[PDB]
Formats: structure tokens, sequence, C-alpha cells
């Protein structure tokens, strides 16, 4: 019943200060919560919770 | 006829170092420590009794 295994959080990492420039070629991500789909894998199992 | 340059095309250093941010990824990557509580969600006790 113990939540974050280990410790684990998202602690600060902050390094030297390198000023790359990056020109940024997006990953764009059509899953930024496709989520829709995640209510529709609770759904793809409500299906299957009417049907039995 | 001996040469006469000073520093002679401007003097500001080298081309040279515009400070890159170098970020504090020399830190540690943080602990995942997240808990699946797996078993007190099931309340298996007999109240057969």
């Amino acid at each position: 019943y113990a939540s974050s295994p280990g410790g684990v959080y998202a602690t600060r990492s902050s390094a030297v200060r390198l000023r790359s420039s990056v020109p940024g070629v997006r990953l764009l991500q059509d899953s930024v919560d496709f989520s829709l789909a995640d209510a529709i894998n609770t759904e793809f199992k409500n299906t299957r919770t009417n049907e039995k | 006829r001996s040469v006469s340059s000073s520093s002679y095309r401007r003097m500001f250093g080298g081309p040279g170092t515009a400070s890159r941010p170098s970020s504090s990824r020399s830190y540690v990557t943080t602990s995942t420590r997240t808990y699946s509580l797996g078993s007190a969600l099931r309340p298996s006790t007999s109240r057969s009794l």
C-alpha cells in the first residue's frame, strides 16, 4: 500500500548553463493524452461488462 | 619596416564563447519511487464466522 516505490519523485536537476541553440525539429504528440482512447480502453471493457 | 600589430582588429577576446547554457543535468536523474497498493484494494476477509 506504499506510494512512490524507492521514495521516488521528480527531484530538480539543474546543470551548467549550456547555451546551445537547438532548431527544435518537433516530434508532435497526437497522444497528448490520446485519453479518449483510454476512457475507450475502459469502454472496450464496459462493452464487455454489458455483454457479460 | 617592423609590422605594427597592436590588438589592431578590435580587442574583444576571441569569437568565441556565447555562454551556451550548461543545464543542471549534472544532477542525479529523479528516483521514480511510486508504489502499487495491489492487495488492500480487494478486502479478502471471511465474513463466514
